C-alpha cells in the first residue's frame, strides 16, 4: 500500500509524538529519519556499527535513544545527531523506554537482567524487583503517563510498580485458561485512556484497563477488557499495537507476513492486511493521529493508510435511490 | 474610515504589472510583471531594491516566504521558481507544468508549494528539493488562484470556470465546491486571517466572503469593477478592517469589511489596478497598475 | 443467483470495479478497472425515482436552470433521474457496438435500472451501452465502431 525505495535494511522504526516524522534502524547500524510529508528522509545518524533493534522519539522530540545489538544505547539530538550519552550494559538490552514525562529518565529492558531506570542528567541506575527472582526475561513499560512501571516475566506474572518507588502497587499471573502461565511477549499501552495490551506465547493478545489491575491490587484475577487471537490459523504475533486514538488493534502474523485489525469495544477484526508472502516480518507501528500503519519486513518498509469515500465523491452524491417526497402544492401555481 | 494618501509612486516593469506583495516583515516589496522581471522594493521609502530576472516568459505570480528569505515566481515559462531574497539565486527552478503558470503560494511553514496552471491541473511542490509531490486535475479551465489555509492543512482553488473548490492538502481530497447558484468566473480566492472565511473574486465586480464551516456566502462586496483581469482583494487589518481591491476604473477600492460599504476610493492610478497589496504591520497599501500606467504607489493612512 | 444477492454483490463491487477517466469518446467517461464477465452486473444508474408525470415539470425545471437533464425512462411509469442526485453511471458513453445492455430488475418490489455486460469486458475498457434514442431531426456520434450509425438518432 505504499513503499520506500530510500531507506535500506529497516529494522525497527518509531514514530514522533506528532506522527510527522519516522526514525527507522538500519543493519549498519544507522539512523535513518524519514518525514511522512515531504515523503523524503530527514536525517542520517552515524548511531552504530551494530543494527540498531530499539528506538524511541523524546515528547518534545528533540531527542531519541537507540540501542545497537552491542549492548550500546545512545541518546542523539534529533537536529544534531550526536551521541548525548552512551552507556553499555551486560545481557544484552531487548528494548529501551523513554519516560513519557520525564525524557531525562529512561527505562532499559535487557536480555537475561532485570529493567533498569535511568537517568540522563545523572548517570544513575535504579534497578527494578523481579517477582520470581529467576525470570531472566521480563518486559517492562511505563504507562501512558509514566506514573506506574509494568513488568512481565516469562511465567505471565505481572507486576505493576510505581515509577517513583518501585514499589508493588499491583500484581498478577495471566494464565493459559486452564493452569498455566505464559511468556509475556511485550506490554503496549494507549497513548489515549487507560486500556492497555499484553503479547503473549500463546498467541492470544489480552486487553486490560489499568486502573481495574490498580483496584485489583495485589496477586488478584483481574479479567482482560478482551482476548484477541487468530482463531482460524492460531497464528503468533511478533508486534502488536493500539491506534493512535486507543480503539483499533492491529497485530503482525510474522508467520504469513499479515495484519490483523480489531476493535477495543467490541473486538471484532476490522481487518486483514496481506504483504509479500516471500517477506519475514519484522517491526509494526501505527501512525498516532492518522489512520497509517508502517510495517517493516526483510529491511522494507511499507506504507498502510485508510481514505474516506471522497478524493474523487465529492451534485450531492448520494448511495441508494431515494423516492421522491410530493407535497401537498406539488403540483399548484 | 480609512484616509489613505499617496507617499510613493513605483515604477520600472517595461511590461504589464501581474502580482505585486508585501514582504511578511513588511521590508520588502516584490512586483512581477510579464517583462520576464521581477522588482524588490524598498517598502517604506519606495526605494527600488533590485531586480531579479532569470524567467524565461512572462510573470503570471509571485509569493513570499513567511521568514522573508524566500520568493516563489510563476512564469508564464511554464515553470516556478524558487529565489533567495536576499542574493536573488534561483535556488529551485519547478518544472512540470505543462502550460503558463498563474499562481503560486508557500504554505504556512514555508516548506512546500502550491501552484496553479493554465492546465487546468493544480500542482503541489517541495521547497527543499522543489520536486512537484501532487498533481490535481483541479479545474474544467485554467487556475487563476491557489491559497493555503492558516496551517497549512487545506488548499483552495480557484478558476476561470467559476469553481472553489476546497482540497485536503495531505491526500488531495476536494473537501468541498463552493456554488452561488451561477457560474461566475473566479478570478481570485484566498482564506481568512482566522482561516474561518474565504474571499473570492468573480469576473462580474462582485467580490464574495463565504464561511468555509458553513460553505455559503456570508458578504458580499461590490461598486468596483472587474471582469476580465485578476484583480487581487486583500483584508486590511493593521488599522480598521476593511477589504481592499483593486478596479477596472482605475480606482482602489475600499470596503468596510463588516458593513461592505466602501470607505476609501484611492485614485491616481492611469491604468487598471492590476494588483492589490496590504502591508502586514503598517497601514500601507501597494496599489500596481496595468501597462498603460506602469506605476505602483504606495498609500499610507492613519487607521 | 439471486437478483436481491446479486444486487447486493454489486452494489458492493461497483465503487471498485469501475472508474472515470478522461475520454477519447468524449470528455470523461466510464472505464474498467476489473475484468468483467459477459452478463455480470456492471453498475446501476442510481438516482432519483420519480414517476413520468413529474418528468417535464423537472425538464422545464432544469430546463430554467441550464442544468442538463439526466434521466432514464424505468418503464412507462417510472424514471431515474440522475441530473441532481445520482451515481457514476451517468458517465457511461455509448457505442453502437456495446460490450453493456441496460436491463430493468426488481427488487423488492422496487425497480433498478443496471448496466449489465453484453460480453466479457476486461480491465481499461471504456464502458458503453445502447442509449436506444429515438431519431430525431441529429447528434454525431464518435463511438469508434466500425458499424456506427454516424448518429445516435
Amino acid at each position: 500500500d505504499g513503499t520506500l525505495d530510500c531507506i535500506s535494511m529497516a529494522l525497527t522504526c518509531t514514530f514522533n509524538r506528532w506522527g510527522t516524522l519516522l526514525a527507522v534502524g538500519c543493519n549498519d547500524g544507522r539512523i535513518v529519519i524519514w518525514d511522512f510529508l515531504t515523503r523524503g528522509i530527514a536525517k542520517i545518524i552515524s548511531a552504530h556499527i551494530h543494527p540498531v533493534c530499539s528506538l524511541c522519539w523524546s515528547r518534545d522530540g528533540h531527542k531519541l535513544v537507540s540501542a545497537s545489538t552491542d549492548n550500546i544505547v545512545s541518546q542523539w539530538d534529533v537536529l544534531s545527531g550526536d551521541c548525548d550519552q552512551r552507556f553499555r550494559f551486560p545481557s544484552p538490552i531487548l528494548k529501551v523506554q523513554y519516560h513519557p514525562r520525564d525524557q531525562n529518565k529512561v527505562l532499559v529492558c535487557p536480555m537475561k537482567s532485570a529493567p533498569v531506570m535511568l537517568t540522563l542528567s545523572d548517570s544513575k541506575h535504579v534497578v527494578l524487583p523481579v517477582d520470581d527472582d529467576s525470570d531472566l526475561n521480563v518486559v517492562a513499560s511505563f504507562d501512558r503517563r509514566g506514573e506506574y512501571i509494568y513488568t512481565g516475566n516469562a511465567k505471565g506474572k505481572i507486576l505493576v510498580l510505581k515509577t517513583d518507588s518501585q514499589d508493588l502497587v499491583a500484581s498478577f499471573r495471566v494464565t493459559t485458561g486452564t493452569s498455566n502461565t505464559t511468556a509475556i511477549k511485550s506490554i503496549e499501552f494507549a497513548r489515549k485512556g487507560s486500556c492497555f495490551l499484553i503479547n503473549t506465547a500463546d498467541r492470544i493478545i489480552r486487553v486490560y484497563d489499568g486502573r481495574e489491575i490498580l483496584t485489583c491490587g495485589r496477586d488478584g484475577e483481574p479479567e482482560p477488557m478482551q482476548k484477541l487471537q487468530d482463531l482460524v490459523n492460531r497464528t503468533p504475533w511478533k508486534k502488536c499495537c493500539f491506534s493512535g486514538d486507543g480503539e483499533y488493534i492491529v497485530a503482525g502474523s510474522a508467520r504469513q507476513h499479515a495484519l490483523y485489525i480489531w476493535e477495543k469495544s467490541i473486538g471484532n477484526l476490522v481487518k486483514i492486511l496481506h504483504g509479500t508472502r516471500g517477506e519475514l516480518l519484522l517491526d509494526v507501528a501505527w501512525h498516532p493521529v492518522r489512520p497509517i500503519i508502517a510495517s517493516i519486513s526483510s529491511g522494507v518498509v511499507s506504507i498502510w493508510a485508510q481514505n474516506q469515500v471522497e478524493n474523487w465523491s465529492a451534485f450531492k452524491e448520494l448511495d441508494e435511490n431515494v423516492e421522491y417526497e410530493e407535497r401537498e402544492s406539488e403540483f399548484d401555481i | 474610515k480609512p484616509n489613505y494618501a499617496l507617499k510613493f509612486t513605483l515604477a520600472g516593469h517595461t511590461k504589464a504589472v501581474s502580482s505585486v506583495k508585501f514582504s511578511p516583515n513588511g521590508e520588502w516589496l516584490a512586483s512581477s510583471s510579464a517583462d520576464k522581471l521581477i522588482k524588490i522594493w524598498g517598502a517604506y521609502d519606495g526605494k527600488f531594491e533590485k531586480t531579479i530576472s532569470g524567467h524565461k516568459l512572462g510573470i503570471s505570480d509571485v509569493a513570499w516566504s513567511s521568514d522573508s528569505n524566500l520568493l516563489v515566481s510563476a512564469s508564464d515559462d511554464k515553470t516556478l521558481k524558487i529565489w533567495d531574497v536576499s542574493s536573488g539565486k534561483c535556488l529551485k527552478t519547478l518544472k512540470g507544468h505543462s502550460n503558463y503558470v498563474f499562481c503560486c503560494n508557500f504554505n504556512p511553514q514555508s516548506n512546500l508549494i502550491v501552484s496553479g496552471s493554465f492546465d487546468e491541473s493544480v500542482r503541489i511542490w517541495d521547497v527543499k528539493t522543489g520536486k512537484c509531490l501532487k498533481t490535481l486535475p483541479a479545474h474544467s479551465d485554467p487556475v487563476s488562484a491557489v491559497h493555503f489555509n492558516r496551517d497549512g492543512s487545506l488548499i483552495v482553488s480557484s478558476s476561470y470556470d467559476g469553481l472553489c473548490r476546497i482540497w485536503d492538502t495531505a491526500s488531495g481530497q476536494c473537501l468541498k465546491t463552493l456554488i452561488d447558484d451561477d457560474n461566475p468566473p473566479v478570478s481570485f480566492v484566498k482564506f481568512s486571517p482566522n482561516g474561518k472565511y474565504i474571499l473570492a473574486a468573480t469576473l462580474d465586480n462582485t467580490l464574495k466572503l463565504w464561511d468555509y464551516s458553513k460553505g455559503k456566502c456570508l458578504k458580499t462586496y461590490t461598486g468596483h469593477k472587474n471582469e476580465k483581469y485578476c484583480i487581487f482583494a486583500n483584508f486590511s487589518v493593521t488599522g480598521g478592517k476593511w477589504i481592499v481591491s483593486g478596479s477596472e476604473d482605475n480606482l482602489v477600492y475600499i470596503w468596510n469589511l463588516q458593513t461592505k460599504e466602501i470607505v476609501q476610493k484611492l485614485q491616481g492610478h492611469t491604468d487598471v489596478v492590476i494588483s492589490t497589496a496590504c502591508h502586514p504591520t503598517e497601514n500601507i497599501i501597494a496599489s500596481a497598475a496595468l501597462e498603460n500606467d506602469k506605476t505602483i504607489k504606495l498609500w499610507k493612512s492613519d487607521c | 443467483l439471486p437478483m436481491p444477492m446479486r444486487f447486493r454483490h454489486l452494489k458492493k463491487t461497483s465503487k471498485e470495479a469501475v472508474g472515470v477517466y478522461r475520454s477519447p469518446i468524449h470528455g470523461r467517461g466510464l472505464f474498467c478497472k476489473r475484468n468483467i464477465d459477459a452478463g455480470e452486473m456492471v453498475i446501476e444508474y442510481a438516482g432519483i425515482v420519480i414517476r413520468s408525470i413529474l418528468t417535464d415539470k423537472r425538464e422545464k425545471y432544469y430546463d430554467s436552470k441550464g442544468i442538463g437533464c439526466y434521466m432514464f425512462r424505468i418503464d412507462d411509469s417510472e424514471v431515474v433521474d440522475a441530473t441532481m442526485h445520482g451515481n457514476a453511471a451517468r458517465f457511461i458513453n455509448h457505442s453502437c457496438e456495446p460490450n453493456c445492455y441496460s436491463r430493468v430488475i426488481n427488487i423488492d418490489g422496487q425497480k433498478h435500472i443496471v448496466i449489465f455486460a453484453m460480453r466479457k469486458i476486461y480491465r481499461g475498457e471504456e464502458l458503453t451501452y445502447d442509449y436506444k434514442f429515438p431519431i430525431e431531426d441529429k447528434l454525431p456520434c464518435n463511438c469508434g465502431a466500425k458499424k456506427c450509425r454516424k448518429f445516435l438518432n
